[PDB]
RNA sequence: GCGGUAAUUCCAGCUCCAAUAGCGUAUAUUAAAGUUGUUGCAGUUAAAAAGCUCGUAGUUGAACUUUGGGCCCGGUUGGCCGGUCGGAUUUCCAACGGGGCCUUUCCUUCUGGCUAACCUUGAGCUUGGCGAACCAGGACUUUUACUUUGAAAAAAUUAGAGUGUUCAAAGCAGGCGUAUUGCUCGAAUAUAUUAGCAUGGAAUAAUAGAAUAGGACGUUUGGUUCUAUUUUGUUGGUUUCUAGGACCAUCGUAAUGAUUAAUAGGGACGGUCGGGGGCAUCAGUAUUCAAUUGUCAGAGGUGAAAUUCUUGGAUUUAUUGAAGACUAACUACUGCGAAAGCAUUUGCCAAGGACGUUUUCAUUAAUCAAGAACGAAAGUUAGGGGAUCGAAGAUGAUCAGAUACCGUCGUAGUCUUAACCAUAAACUAUGCCGACUAGGGAUCGGGUGGUGUUUUUUUAAUGACCCACUCGGCACCUUACGAGAAAUCAAAGUCUUUGGGUUCUGGGGGGAGUAUGGUCGCAAGGCUGAAACUUAAAGGAAUUG
RNA sequence: AGGAUAGUGGCCUACCAUGGUUUCAACGGGUAACGGGGAAUAAGGGUUCGAUUCCGGAGAGGGAGCCUGAGAAACGGCUACC
């Protein structure tokens, strides 16, 4: 059944922008999902958002420019030091100068540059770019 | 879901599940059965000296037709019966017969090389004395 | 979904977005609250009572006319039932069907729903006991089950 | 399509759609001011009853339940509230 | 792969090539090997989805509880200036990270001292605020996982800094002076899993709390019990108050105290739906047989025949009767069921899905080793039944043979009751759950709407149809954005841009689903299941012939 | 509870109870198994090896027992059996 909505949503995201909509609506909305679509925001991948507050749990409407090739989750939420970030990075991103790997620490959810420049780690939800 | 468990404490699954498809190849299988060591004519040895007993004309294989001058040797350590052929042109008239030969495998992981049915070791030594080294005649035979 | 079966329906309510409702509205809390203890004293179960100020009376739903659920005005009020009310159908569901496979040794179907029936009352009953409105020690066997509905 | 508003879409597409995939789910479900002939007495009846709901002064009958909405009967006026 | 009288492959000569004081061979191991697959395999057809469902060790598991805004302080980078002769300051626009405070925000405190930063202000550096910033000891104190930092992790080895072994492998040496007396830099640093120790954070993921309140605060008010120093003048025995725990009680204070209701799930209810199941019952012709009946010589079968039946009347006709099986046509890219499977009527028994629902519970869920139910046909045991067809068998042919195909007979079986067996091309050769991604129309079931058509009693409500819509199914057509070795696929897609959850199985072909041992079974057999040995190809999909 | 031990302890004895481990793999079997530090090969992850210069353990042909001593179940020390 139903396990991680992160993952729904971003395979959600994937497919819209592999067929070319721009905007796409997620179910359920949590919180996590926010918190990743704002770094994306951040970052310039997907533009505005809108939580449609249902009582149940939310709905997400994002809108979509053309920026994004891959936003992806890593389920298992791997346990993640400061050097697996590096190695995670070389795994599953394109180039060293672009992308951004997100994980989840104790001080808040992050990329990967500001995991390194606050100095923390913790633990790998998906990656972006 | 690509079958696997891919959960953060599924990690005895895997191993087990590992242990059980690493028995399905065949070197693991080999290796951790003892093969070499309880079967093989040697003990899993790179070499083997034995002691001849007949000089042999096996037919090659098809297509292909010669006599391949092998002999019969059983082996001091085992007393194993093993037939092994004598690589080069001439070089069975320095085996003659209850000679002290070396023997090596041919290099197919214990399997029959080529034409030649059935015989997986060549010889490289009679009486100590390197059958190469008597085609090229660099050395001679001893007399006894 | 359906456990116990290939089914993939969707039918269910959908109630409103409003939780304060809905302005027209009839009998007060306390007059809802002694209509649901009048409907529990001749032994309707929350569902029933439920049904019935729904379409009888204007209730759109408890929770929102008072602030409680039905259980729980039957757990304040004393009319609580000893054992909850889906497990005690399942119960009933199954002693029927046991019931007729005495009478009728040769209905592997019915052998086969009646396995699947025991399955669903073990794990509501795992569940009840581990959230603690039946002890442990609780047991569901058809023998004494025929009389565990009452 | 390829670019649209899902946030305000068209009432017609909206009641066109099954009540649980709309924007915001809800019940297309309704309540009726319903009068019997002579004690007026107004009963409030819902449209998907399940009972054979009949007025507290009389025993007359006031709707027969079905698979979806309530079959009213023939003599009795209903006001949807 | 070469070699069968013109050998670029053998034995030699010549020349040439590769590595070179080293080069080759054998065995083992590592990479190659994404041919072990966590990263990272495959499973429709190439090896491989258990027959189907349920279910216990496990794995996985919807959303929700402090957010936002402000004010300050001081760090790291930068930046004119270079106010120094390619080095740096400080007042500067910004970014980057920390700390503190206020916004409803106790972010544990009890007894004390430094009283600290101090309303403390003496005339512009002075006599006197609030316990951690310094300690003591205490009342206590939700539990983990995770991550940061640190300590710890022998040396050698490893990476690595410096440096004359004449270079280098190494080693830990050495270098510099008036070398007459001496001076001096070093022998670093990093890694070192997991477990344990301390520490900051506190998202993510679990865990607990106040719900028949034996709940929290507390200046209160009795009380019960326990411990007790300083003093009363002393050692001790009684005490009174007094100080300190703990507990109970009643008064008081509290917005006193229960998250949603997942297009997750269970349950109830409503009218339906179905060749779903069990029991009983009804009907239909047909087949075989028998009886009676009429007529008469061929009838049966085949490609052609013969075996076979026939003047004792065969075949055929009519009228009946008995038996047992089966459920035609209607019957469809239609239906129900976990699958196997299920088709005459009627009644009973219980069950189930889908839909509807402003009903109820509230995460009870998904998949699942072990374990269990069901499981076509054949087969086995025992009874019954026994028409038809018919493994065996007998026969007539055909044939070189034909103990096969064809024909005629025909036991077991085919049916049923009570037990066994548990297998199949048990196939969609495609595991279950969940989300998304293209169009089109039809159809089964349910529901909504429409002054719609028709029938009723012109009329109503129905029912049956039409239009539109919707949920859930069996499927289908077109395309390939995509996938794929292709055949083809709306899943076999969202997979080197490789991770939604979970179970099972395979690792070249044979030997081999064999031998052996266990276990089940009356048996037949099932489940589990090797090795020796052998082999360079077996195999899939397509292409032209 | 006692004895024994340098000392804890079923280490041993008496009395009593019926416990303890196990699909999170007990117990049993095999190892061509001393364990580590480490080695080879490794883009990353990993696979294999580690009798062997250091650390720990064990043994002195196999078993067992013991004197002396701070310390040995010692073996270039005794006693017995094979
Ligand atoms: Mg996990
Ligand atoms: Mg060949
Ligand atoms: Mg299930
Ligand atoms: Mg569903
Ligand atoms: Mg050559
Ligand atoms: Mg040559
Ligand atoms: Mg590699
Ligand atoms: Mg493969
Ligand atoms: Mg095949
Ligand atoms: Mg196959
Ligand atoms: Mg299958
Ligand atoms: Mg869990
Ligand atoms: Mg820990
Ligand atoms: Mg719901
Ligand atoms: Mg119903
Ligand atoms: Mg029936
Ligand atoms: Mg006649
Ligand atoms: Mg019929
Ligand atoms: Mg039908
Ligand atoms: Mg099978
Ligand atoms: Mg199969
Ligand atoms: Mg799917
Ligand atoms: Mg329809
Ligand atoms: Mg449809
Ligand atoms: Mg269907
Ligand atoms: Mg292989
Ligand atoms: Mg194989
Ligand atoms: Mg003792
Ligand atoms: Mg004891
Ligand atoms: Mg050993
Ligand atoms: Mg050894
Ligand atoms: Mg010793
Ligand atoms: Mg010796
Ligand atoms: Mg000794
Ligand atoms: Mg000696």
């Amino acid at each position: 059944t139903r396990s991680s909505v992160l993952a729904d949503a971003l395979n959600a995201i994937n497919n819209a922008e592999k067929t070319g909509k721009r905007q796409v609506l997620i179910r359920p909305s949590s919180k996590v999902i926010i918190k990743f679509l704002q770094v994306m925001q951040k970052h310039g991948y997907i533009g505005e958002f809108e939580y449609i507050d249902d009582h149940r749990s939310g709905k997400i409407v994002v809108q979509l420019n053309g920026r994004l090739n891959k936003c992806g989750v890593i389920s298992p939420r791997f346990n993640v030091k400061i050097g697996d970030i590096e190695k995670w990075t070389a795994n599953l991103l394109p180039a060293r100068q672009f992308g951004y790997v997100i994980l989840t620490t104790s001080a808040g959810i992050m990329d990967h540059e500001e995991a390194r420049r606050k100095h923390v780690s913790g633990k790998i939800l998906g990656f972006v770019y | 879901g690509k079958g696997k468990p891919r959960g953060l404490n599924s990690a005895r699954k895997l191993r087990v599940h590992r242990r059980n498809n690493r028995w399905a190849e065949n070197n693991y299988k080999k290796r951790l059965l003892g093969t070499a060591f309880k079967s093989s004519p040697f003990g899993g040895s790179s070499h083997a000296k034995g002691i001849v007993l007949e000089k042999l004309g096996i037919e090659s294989k098809q297509p292909n037709s010669a006599i391949r001058k092998c002999v019969r040797v059983q082996l001091i350590k085992n007393g194993k019966k093993v037939t092994a052929f004598v690589p080069n042109d001439g070089c069975l008239n320095f085996v003659d017969e209850n000679d002290e030969v070396l023997l090596a495998g041919f290099g197919r992981k214990g399997k029959a090389k080529g034409d030649i049915p059935g015989v997986r070791f060549k010889v490289v030594k009679v009486s100590g004395v390197s059958l190469l080294a008597l085609w090229k005649e660099k050395k001679e035979k001893p007399r006894s | 979904g359906r456990m116990h079966s290939a089914g993939k329906g969707i039918s269910s309510s959908a109630i409103p977005y409003s939780r304060n409702a809905p302005a027209w509205f009839k009998l007060s809390s306390e007059s809802v609250i002694e209509q649901i203890v009048k409907y529990a004293r001749k032994g309707l179960t929350p569902s029933q009572i439920g049904v019935l100020l729904r379409d009888a009376h204007g209730v759109t739903q408890a929770r929102v006319i008072t602030g409680n659920k039905i259980m729980r005005i039957l757990k304040s009020n004393g009319l609580a039932p000893e054992i909850p009310e889906d497990l005690y159908y399942l119960i009933k569901k199954a002693v029927s069907v046991r019931k007729h496979l005495e009478r009728n040794r040769k209905d592997k179907d019915a052998k086969f729903r009646l396995i699947l029936i025991e399955s669903r009352i073990h794990r509501l009953a795992r569940y009840y006991r581990t959230v603690a409105v039946l002890p442990p020690n609780w047991k569901y066997e058809s023998a004494t089950a025929s009389a565990l509905v009452n | 399509v390829l670019v649209q508003d899902l946030l305000h879409p068209t009432a017609a597409s909206e009641a066109r759609k099954h009540k649980l995939k709309t924007l915001v789910q809800g019940p297309r479900s309704y309540f009726l001011d319903v009068k019997c002939p002579g004690c007026l007495n107004i009963t409030t009846v819902f449209s998907h009853a399940q009972t054979a709901v009949t007025c507290e002064s009389c025993s007359t009958i006031l709707c027969t339940p079905t698979g979806g909405k309530a079959k009213l009967s023939e003599g009795t006026s209903f006001r949807r509230k």
